[PDB]
């Protein structure tokens, strides 16, 4: 899964 | 007229409330006016940073692999771009695997 600012 | 910086934190405000459009409106206005070379303390990586992940919540995975790749260009070291870059590029191989093998 891509990941954004948390 | 409001600065790069205004727009960045409508920005947050609109990303911390999963309004992945309205994110994606503000940081947009925001990277334009740095592109026409405002002055300002935010940085365009972090930007991208929040465009990249509201375009690929949108569904748009050809543009949200693009801001990736932008990102990339600006701090090659950034890990989560780095992480995202290597998904997105998973799934176009698998895409690829598909269109060769039917
Ligand atoms: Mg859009």
């Amino acid at each position: 899964g891509p990941r954004g600012p948390p | 007229f409001l600065t790069a910086e205004d727009c960045f934190e409508l920005g947050k405000v609109a990303y911390t409330e999963a309004d992945y459009y309205h994110t994606e409106l503000w940081m947009e206005q925001a990277l334009r006016q740095l592109d026409e070379g405002e002055i300002s303390t935010i940085d365009k990586v972090s930007v991208l940073d929040y465009l990249s992940y509201a375009v690929y919540q949108q569904g748009d995975l050809d543009k949200a692999l693009l801001l990736t790749k932008k990102l990339l260009e600006l701090d090659p070291e950034h890990q989560r771009a780095n992480g995202n870059l290597k998904y997105f590029e998973y799934i176009m191989a698998k895409e690829l695997e598909h269109h060769h093998h039917h």
